[PDB]
């Protein structure tokens, strides 16, 4: 959290994948301003980003996962 | 840059700078004044038989 | 807009007329009054662009009514303005001139015709003729002809010859010139006569003719005709604020051309005579020279300033110009600068912020946040509520400002840590607050040293400040294993106070029940801080799985030692805090603490030993004076009783016995013998001088000095710089450096003498003009590393190949030196490698190497094993991570994406700084091992041996080595090897003066082959009677025999000459000067006597990385073989060799003392001169290339007090090591040294399976690593930083191409780094240009 993001390393693998995962985590949030998983307790967007993390919720294959079914529910809009 | 035994009465070992300038700049002790050439002299006391 | 390389070649002049605008022919460029841009002008609308928006200068087409019109009066346009710095204007001269990079510098012109600069400056500097064609073949090409020679030239023929004397003289040469009959006629005549250095100019050509040929460049180009002008927003011309005007210097420059280009095309029209044109267009490559180099081609050129001008090309010229100032390093928005000061209550990850810094700073996240809530309307309104001083300004403050870590620098960045990412936190002052013990990241304290603060704007590098930069992510440092939070000042001395053990506390004795309880007694004055009291605790340990398991024990222990236990966290054991816990335990206590429990509570753990540190001082009091300090009354007598000793030597000096050597030898040292025992006197006057009562008579224990308790604290010094206070400050000295005759008697606490303070200045004025320059010769140092470095990030996990190097120690010299296990620490294992019982692998041909791991090593006796470095990595374009073992600062597995260099290159040029302020006896017991050993008993029963390879080492029974020294060819032993050698026995002498030629074999002796008054002399001994034949030296004897090699012959009672055991060679001693043979004729010599004796830094640093070899190399042995001597001193001796089967003679200052013998052989790996030590690369292989220089340069440090992992210098000898020279032909060139990893390309496409054999075979290759950034595929890489016009002349007669591989390329055009973060896109950019 505010002091560590070494748990938020032995669930990934990697210090820089980490910096990516939560950027594309954080930027459906940022200006996307989707709903978060993790209650807030008062903090930015990066803090809620690495709390969810920790417990193995966001990886490379979820926040692909969340939108494959996502592009072809809108995909199976437009028509 | 450095000191030297004619140093001593004439210009001070302590008050130079310290950076790339520090062995370029001196200041000249209390008690001495020059010659009419311009090599500095400085006093002392002579002892004529003890 | 994205691009994917970029290119470079030589301009033609067509390309140029379609670079550009318009034809700038007037330098008219603001009028007298009138500020406005001129028609025809230098800042001309017409070609370069318009100023002010839609708005024409005479005012016909105007405010949109006229779209695409210009104003066909003026001739200026209507369109959208800012182009005044994208469109060039140009000019077309009338005489073509030349190019100066292209011809001062090889000149790369007259290099291509093989032509002399100086036959080009009769030429084109209008001296005398030169032939172009010679019409007729009497004459030939390339023919400077004199103008009275020339008119002989004419009036003999007239027709049959053409020769100008002009730059269209040499215009015509390139035009008239083919290269296809030169370049295959350079072909046919390579094969004819290949001695080098004609052959050298065969191989330069062939480069430059065939680069043109397959490129597409062509050389009529490198002389000019057209030139381009700048965009006048490079050459500006701007008023100031009070209507004075100041210009760039180009505009000057520039003026120069189109005035001397206007007065000759009107100079043509009239006619001049044919004296005055020559020096028209001779002012014309005169003031071309000016824009290109000012002061380059002759004298300088300078204006009203009276100092040199800055030229066209002084703009990319060093660091004044852009590539190394404004492009590498720049400004920068969205920062400021303040002063540091401490804070005993910020936590680690914290650091305080003013708020009138900050609010100033944070600006743009203010006005996003208001308009959010509300309160300010528009942006205009936003900016008004700033000075309005309201409550929710500090309410959107904290609130924009919590979570947003924040950068810190400092200058000099020395490595890795001197920037970090800590968060805010408001303070209502004006000055950055900021961690106390951070300041040993910074080797900073608190002297006024300004800090500079950042802000990362975008989301993704604040969580690089968070992920990566932030203060707890980094702890251990990359030069070892220890942590970087040693703790500074008194929180190490506010340990050392309160655990300590004496007897004075009151209470010591009765037992306690808990660490909470002595709360409520050592506070209520029941208890003192030192109590030795029997205290029940209650620890914990993890012999179970990660598992707590629990246990009570009590402990006769201290009272300040348990309140300690109130913080650590229950895995370590009450026998670690059990000392005076000084820097060494303390430092190790948090190291063993993330041993263990990993690394988070020791984050936790050392914010809660600065909260104690403190506060028990606050309860202590540390205070000095003049009383502590304490001089013995042996102070009088000790050097009286010296004193009346100077004057006995004096008084043999006045009764002239004693030289200048041995009385000057004999006052400094007893004038510093007892200075040696003035800590002899206060130690024993002042460690156990208290008397404290207790149960008893006295009591002796440690001392209540309050001074030896704060340098066993670590705070300031160790007990030598007591010795400048108590006794006498040692010696003194001359800024010339000799070491004085009298030194001091008197201190700091009595009072130096107005003479004793004159000398003082010496050392100190002196002692601080040498360091104030010893930072520049860093700064140096670390630049020219971090650019051999530039290319190194991993790729692979696994290269897969062959084994590398083998882990030893290096404890040669004398005791242990380095632990075999530390140097394996932190790596992974090469070889299948087993324990001492036979085949008991630990490994699976790799092990990641921790430090359990190495506790099984120590535990085995064995001591050798090996280990991959990056020499036996061979992943093209990186290492891999199987042979890094452990990153040194995160501590673990090293993964992929990261640099390795760079950290290296810190690493190394960090502590640079910090660093430039007979017969050998047996130590301890054990096995005995001296081998490649060929020997002899002498006649004295022991080890006699005559061979150079052998010297003793001295081991214990298991098989780990003790000690180990060298020992000379022909050294009298005392017992023999493999034996059994007791503690404290002489085993080796030899006298130091001699080298001796000692009989291996036993025979009579004659005086043969040398007859006296040609090769010798008679020397008798007029004394005692006994002389052989006397060898003088190389210059004093006749020539009549110094053709004759002398050799006193071993012979027999028959005639022979007695073989040596094993041979048939003859033994006959070849002796040359100086070496007197004692014995006289007849009389046999044993086995084993002398016939003869023969009796007698960080700049070193810049000599082991910069591949300088020394101005004495000792020679080796180039190639084995019964070796012969050779020719009698034309110039130097010829060494005529003769293998056992194989093919050499070549200079030897014999001026110098050789080593082998004229008929005794050697074998390669031996040296023929004596002296230090390339050849080493040639000869012998790749592994013990590595071995010496890792063993030198890592040496150094450990001399002078520095620990630097050995991997980071051979980080570098891999960088080191990129070339190869190349011996074969039939797939590409012959001879010339190229890339190695191309170097294996090749023989993987064509030695293999494609053709049998086709390729070409190679060493290895070493430049100078200055110059292998200049030896480069990437050119901007090597343009960046040094020697920018060379780098960018070859780079375009060439017609080369950048990949923008590098990552100095990618940082100059605000592309994404090829590391960390960035190495995760730039492979979806790499696998998109294979697949499209
Ligand atoms: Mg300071
Ligand atoms: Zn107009
Ligand atoms: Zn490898």
């Amino acid at each position: 959290a505010r002091v560590t993001v070494q748990d938020a390393v032995e669930k990934i693998g990697n210090r820089f994948d980490l910096v990516l995962v939560a950027a594309r985590r954080a930027r459906q949030m940022q200006v996307g301003g989707k709903d978060p998983l993790v209650p807030e307790e008062n903090d930015k967007t990066t803090v809620i980003a690495l709390r969810e993390i920790e417990e193995g919720l966001i990886n490379n294959q979820i926040l692909d996962v969340r939108e494959r079914q996502e592009q072809q529910e809108q995909e199976a809009a437009e028509l | 840059r450095d000191v030297h035994p004619t140093h001593y009465g004439r210009v001070c070992p302590i008050e130079t700078p310290e950076g790339p300038n520090i062995g370029l700049i001196n200041s000249l002790s209390v008690y001495a004044q020059t010659n009419e050439y311009g090599f500095l002299e400085t006093p002392y006391r002579k002892v004529t038989d003890g | 807009e994205e691009f994917d390389a970029i290119k470079i070649a030589l301009a033609s002049p067509d390309m140029i007329r379609s670079w550009s605008f318009g034809e700038v022919k007037k330098p008219e460029t603001i009028n007298y009054r009138t500020f406005k841009p001129e028609r025809d002008g230098l800042f001309c609308a017409r070609i370069f662009g318009p100023v002010k928006d839609y708005e024409c200068l005479c005012g016909k087409y105007k405010r949109l009514k006229h779209r695409g019109v210009i104003c066909e009066k003026c001739g200026v346009e209507v369109t959208q303005t800012k182009v005044r710095r994208e469109r060039m204007g140009h000019i077309e001269l009338a005489s073509p001139t030349a190019h100066i990079w292209f011809l001062k510098s090889p000149s790369r012109i007259g290099l291509l015709l093989d032509m002399p600069l100086r036959d080009i400056e009769r030429v084109l500097y209008f001296e005398s003729y030169v032939v172009i064609e010679g019409g007729m073949t009497n004459l030939e090409r390339q023919q400077i002809l004199t103008e009275e020679q020339y008119l002989d030239a004419l009036e003999e023929f007239g027709d049959e010859f053409d020769a100008k004397m002009g730059a269209e003289a040499i215009q015509a040469l390139l035009k008239s010139m083919d290269l296809e009959q030169e370049c295959e006629q350079l072909r046919e005549e390579l094969n004819e006569t290949n001695s080098e250095t004609k052959r050298k100019k065969l191989t330069k050509r062939i480069k430059l003719l065939e680069a043109f040929v397959q490129s597409g460049n062509k050389p009529e180009w490198m002389i000019l005709t057209v030139l381009p002008v700048l965009p006048p927003d490079l050459r500006p011309l701007v008023p100031l604020d009070g209507g004075r005007f100041a210009t760039s210097d180009l505009n000057d420059l520039y003026r120069r051309v189109i005035n001397r280009n206007n007065r000759l095309k009107r100079l043509l029209d009239l006619a001049a005579p044919d004296i005055i044109v020559r020096n028209e267009k001779r002012m014309l490559q005169e003031a071309v020279d000016a824009l290109l180099d000012n002061g380059r081609r002759g004298r300088a050129i300078t204006g009203s300033n009276k100092r040199p001008l800055k030229s066209l090309a002084d703009m990319i010229k060093g660091k004044q110009g852009r590539f190394r100032q404004n492009l590498l390093g720049k400004r920068v928005d969205y920062s400021g600068r303040s002063v540091i000061t401490v804070g005993p209550y910020l936590r680690l990850h914290q650091c305080g912020l003013p708020k009138k810094m900050a609010l100033e700073l944070f600006k743009p996240f203010i006005y996003g946040k208001l308009e959010l809530r509300g309160l300010a309307t528009t942006i205009k309104a936003a900016k008004k509520m700033v000075e309005r001083e309201e409550a929710v300004v500090w309410d959107i403050l904290d609130e924009v400002i919590r979570e947003h870590p924040v950068l810190l620098n400092r200058a000099p960045t020395l490595h890795r840590l001197g920037i970090q990412a800590f968060e805010p936190v408001l303070i209502e002052g004006k000055a950055i607050q900021l961690h106390p013990l951070v300041c040993a990241a910074y080797n900073a304290d608190f002297d006024g040293d300004q800090m500079a603060v950042h802000v990362p704007l975008t989301l993704e590098a604040q969580l690089e400040a968070r992920a990566l930069m932030m203060s707890t992510n980094n702890i251990l440092s990359p030069a070892n294993g220890e942590p970087i939070i040693v703790p500074s000042q008194d929180v190490v001395l506010g340990l050392y106070y309160m655990t300590r053990d004496c007897v004075n506390a009151k209470g010591e004795g009765m037992v306690l029940t808990g660490p909470k309880e002595a709360e409520r007694l050592y506070r209520s004055g029941l208890a003192s801080l030192h109590a030795r009291v029997k205290v029940r605790i209650t620890e914990y340990e993890k012999d179970a799985n990660g598992e707590l398991v629990a246990k009570t024990s009590l402990k006769d222990t201290t009272v300040g030692r348990a309140i300690l236990w109130m913080i650590v966290p229950k895995g370590l054991p009450y026998s670690i805090v059990n000392q005076a816990l000084g820097k060494k335990a303390i430092s190790k206590m948090l190291n063993t603490c993330y041993r263990i429990l990993g690394l988070k509570p020791t984050v936790i753990f050392a914010d809660q030993i600065m909260y104690t540190g403190f506060a028990y001082a606050a309860r202590s009091g540390a205070s000095v004076g003049i009383d502590d300090m304490v001089i013995p009354e042996k102070k009088h007598e000790i050097i009286s009783e010296a004193e009346a000793e100077v004057a006995e030597i004096q008084e043999q000096f006045q009764s002239g016995l004693v030289t200048a050597g041995e009385r000057y030898n004999k006052v400094i040292d007893i004038w510093a013998a007892a200075n040696d025992r003035v800590s002899k006197a206060m130690m024993d006057n002042l460690q156990t001088e208290t008397v404290i009562n207790r149960d008893g008579q006295e009591e002796k224990q440690v001392s209540f000095n309050s001074i030896y308790m704060m340098a066993d604290s670590g705070a300031r010094g160790s007990a030598a710089q007591i010795r400048q206070l108590a006794g006498m400050r040692g010696l003194m000295a001359k800024p010339d450096g000799s070491i004085i005759e009298t030194p001091i008697t008197a201190n700091f606490r009595e009072g130096l003498n107005v003479l004793q303070y004159f000398i003082s200045t010496h050392g100190a004025r002196k002692g601080l003009a040498d360091t104030a320059l010893k930072t520049a010769n860093s700064g140096y140092l670390t630049r020219r590393l971090v650019d051999v470095a530039q290319d190194l990030v991993v790729t692979e996990d696994d290269c897969g190949t062959h084994e590398g190097i083998m882990m030893t120690p290096v404890i040669e010299g004398g005791d242990v030196k380095e632990p075999l296990r530390d140097r394996v620490l932190g790596r992974v294992t090469a070889e299948d490698v087993l324990k001492p019982g036979t085949a008991d692998i630990l490994v699976p041909r790799n092990t990641l190497l921790h430090e359990q791991w190495c506790d099984l090593l120590e535990e085995n006796s064995v001591d050798a094993v090996k280990v991959r470095s990056v020499v036996s990595c061979d992943t093209d374009f990186g290492v891999c991570a199987h042979c890094y073992g452990r990153d040194l600062a995160r501590g673990h597995i090293i993964n992929k994406g990261e640099a390795i260099g760079v950290i290296a290159a810190q690493s190394i040029g960090e502590p640079g700084t910090q660093l430039t302020m007979s017969s050998i006896q047996v130590k301890n017991k054990g096995s005995i091992k001296l081998s490649n050993v060929k020997s002899v008993v002498n006649s004295s029963g022991k080890l006699v041996i005559t061979s150079r390879n052998t010297e003793l080492k001295l081991i214990d029974e298991f098989g780990r080595t003790k000690e180990s020294y060298k020992v000379p060819y022909g050294a009298v032993l005392a017992k023999g090897d493999g034996e059994q050698v007791a503690g404290g026995e002489t085993v080796a002498n030899w006298d130091p003066h001699t080298m001796p030629v000692i009989t291996e074999v036993s025979g009579f002796v004659r005086f043969t082959d040398m007859i006296d008054g040609q090769t010798i002399t008679r020397q008798t001994d007029e004394l005692t009677g006994l002389s052989s034949l006397v060898v003088l030296d190389s210059a004093e004897r006749t020539a009549g025999g110094k053709d004759l090699r002398p050799a006193l012959k071993i012979v027999d009672a028959q005639g022979n000459d007695v073989l040596i055991p094993g041979t048939d060679m003859p033994a006959q001693y070849f002796l040359p000067g100086k070496a007197i043979v004692q014995l006289e004729d007849g009389v046999q010599i044993s086995s084993g006597d002398t016939l003869a004796r023969i009796p007698q830094g960080l700049p070193r640093v810049a000599d082991l990385f910069e591949a300088r070899r020394p101005k004495e190399p000792a020679i080796l042995a180039e190639i084995s073989g019964i070796v012969s001597f050779g020719k009698e001193t034309k110039g130097k001796r010829r060494l005529v060799i003769t293998p056992v089967d194989g093919s050499y003679e070549e200079m030897i200052p014999k001026w110098r003392q050789l080593n082998v013998f004229e008929g005794e052989r050697v074998e390669r790996g031996d040296v023929i001169s004596d002296g230090p030590e390339h050849d080493i690369l040639r000869l012998r292989g790749v592994h013990a290339v590595t071995r010496y220089i890792v063993n030198e340069v890592q040496d150094v440090y450990r001399l002078q007090g520095v620990k630097i992992n050995d991997k980071h210098i051979e980080v570098i000898v891999r960088q080191m090591l990129r070339k190869a020279t190349i011996v074969n032909a039939g797939s590409s060139d012959f001879l010339e040294g190229e890339q190695v990893e191309y170097s294996r390309v090749k023989i993987a496409n064509r030695e293999l399976e494609a053709n049998g054999k086709v390729g070409a075979t190679y060493s290895r290759d070493l430049l100078g690593i200055t110059k292998a950034s200049l030896a480069t595929e990437s050119f901007i890489s090597a343009a960046s930083f040094q020697e920018t016009t060379r780098v960018l002349t070859e780079a375009a007669v060439a017609g080369k191409r950048d990949e923008l591989r590098g990552l100095k390329e990618n940082v100059i055009v605000g592309r994404l780094i090829p590391a960390g973060t960035g190495y995760a896109y730039h492979q979806d950019r790499m696998r998109r240009r294979a697949a499209g």
